[PDB]
RNA sequence: GUAACGGGGCUAAACCAUGCACCGAAGCUGCGGCAGCGACGCUUAUGCGUUGUUGGGUAGGGGAGCGUUCUGUAAGCCUG
RNA sequence: CCCGGCGAGGGGAGUGAAAAAGAACCUGAAACCGUGUACGUACAAGCAGUGGGAGCACGCUUAGGCGUGUGACUGCGUACC
């Protein structure tokens, strides 16, 4: 019953991820896209 | 008198050489 | 909102800094060269951490060697006679002994050559 | 007792000046006047002036008689510099640097 | 006068009076601990045995402290493939002090 | 520039057959420490025990954290 | 007040809580450049470290010995993206 007492229920508040922030994150340097091609590029897609 | 001021000039190059054969030409 | 990156990054230059003492020339000035010196100690010390128990080894067998052939038999008939007479001092201890104790190591040759012939 | 004379913005390259400052580095002060008085170098007045001025220092606060007094410490340090411009063949410009110098010495009767 | 024994899967080499570093031992920090087994003891005659420990031998100690030792580094790095670790470590260790090596 | 044993050197320190020793790796064993996944018990819920087994890693997937600047708790608390 | 070219720059004195707040003026990091002290270095071949290791100097200590700095000689070892 104090503003600094109230807490969210467990398994409710995910981080997210940030691409590109080193090597411990396990997301750095390409942020998950592989190497060279049409889908690695920014923008880069096909129709549906 | 015991001041100093300057200023400063970037004109770069203007490039156009290399007036002997090409290296490796046809 | 903004953040400043001022305070942070001078604490880890200053990190990597302080262990590279010692080292020569720009290796111990600029922080570029300074953190690939500081990653290569580290993998040799592991890697040495390792070859410190072989190097140890190889230097007591080589002054058991010799102890023994000044005794009059080699180092191979010598530990052979100690395993059949049921005798369980390692390299290091004997290795000391000869160096320290000229008569204790006598007695213990003597007993090897007793139980191998 | 030591005593402290100095030359802030001394318009000469500090490089130049150490080669005369250790010339003197340690001796008495009257043999250090006649040394400096024959070593035909720009740099040897300014240091020349400099060590007057501390012995002047030297006697008239502190106590007096200049007749005991060595050549402790001397340095050279580098001062701000000015930046001007040279010009150069086919358009190009070059950057000039005009170096500067502090110079301190110090005395002592000790 | 010098005995051998053997505790942490290792062999020492001690005498009277004197302090030893072994690996961690459950023991409290007063009482005193007991080595059963000995390899060798010699005092102008070597009683060295045939058999491994000698028959009627002990030695006599007691605890004085426990520790950690300093901190060592680990570092693990592969060329130019994006990859490398680190930790960290210290290791436990238990002093005693002999005094007693009875023949 | 020896230059077609790594060298020195070797008539056995070469080759064939038989035999017994020893050296030799981050493999295996001994001692201490950490973590993951199961099975079985206790709590009979978090958790706590008994064990068995696992822990090289790029692209990539999954799970837990540290620190920075702003808002509340803040006319509170620290500080000449 | 003193040195100096009736200079530039200093050294005293004085103001101020503070001048290492003196106008090139809050605080004043890094690269870069110097002076002083301890140790090493002029018969020795290579990513300059890492494992072992005498000797010397300083400090503590009640010997025992520790701690800090330097490091002869020796095994292994061809930067990063």
């Amino acid at each position: 019953m104090r503003l600094n007492t109230l807490s969210p229920a467990e398994g409710s508040k995910k981080a997210g991820k940030r691409l590109g922030r080193g090597i411990g994150s396990g997301l750095g340097k390409t942020g998950g896209r592989g190497h060279k091609g049409q889908k690695s590029r920014s923008g880069g897609g096909v129709r549906r | 008198v015991a001041v100093t001021v300057y200023e400063a000039w970037r004109q770069l190059g203007y490039k156009g050489s290399w007036w002997w054969p090409r290296i490796r030409g046809p | 909102a903004r953040v400043k990156r001022g305070v942070i990054a001078r604490a880890r230059h200053k990190k990597i800094l302080k262990q590279a003492k010692g080292y020569y020339g720009a290796r111990s000035r600029v922080y570029r060269v300074a953190f690939q010196a500081v990653i290569k100690a580290g993998q040799y010390a592991y890697r040495d951490r390792r070859q410190r128990k072989r190097q140890f080894r190889q230097l007591w067998i080589a002054r058991i060697n010799a102890a023994a052939r000044q005794n009059g038999i080699s180092y191979s008939k010598f530990i052979n006679g100690l395993k059949k007479a049921s005798v369980e001092i390692d390299r290091k201890i004997l290795a000391d002994i000869a160096v320290f104790d000229k008569v204790a190591f006598t007695a213990l040759v003597e007993k090897a050559k007793a139980a191998l012939a | 007792m030591e005593t402290i004379a100095k030359h802030r913005h001394a318009r000469s390259s500090a490089q130049k000046v150490r080669l005369v400052a250790d010339l003197i580095r340690g001796k008495k002060v009257s043999q250090a006047l006649d040394i400096l008085t024959y070593t035909n170098k720009k740099a040897a007045v300014l240091v020349k002036k400099v060590l007057e001025s501390a012995i002047a220092n030297a006697e008239h606060n502190d106590g007096a008689d200049i007749d005991d007094l060595k050549v402790t410490k001397i340095f050279v340090d580098e001062g701000p510099s000015m930046k001007r411009i040279m010009p150069r063949a086919k358009g190009r410009a070059d950057r000039i640097l005009k170096r500067t110098s502090h110079i301190t010495v110090v005395v002592s009767d000790r | 006068m010098y005995a051998v024994f053997q505790s942490g899967g290792k062999q020492h080499r001690v005498s009277e009076g004197q302090t030893v570093r072994l690996e961690k031992l459950d023991i409290a920090t007063g009482e005193t601990v007991e080595f059963a087994e000995v390899l060798m003891i010699a005092n102008g005659e070597e009683v060295k045995i045939g058999v491994p420990f000698v028959d009627g031998g002990v030695i006599k100690a007691e605890v004085v402290a426990h520790g950690r030792g300093e901190k060592v580094k680990i570092v693990k790095f592969r060329r130019r493939k994006h990859y490398r670790k680190q930790q960290g470590h210290r290791q436990w260790f238990t002093d005693v002090k002999i005094t007693g090596i009875s023949a």
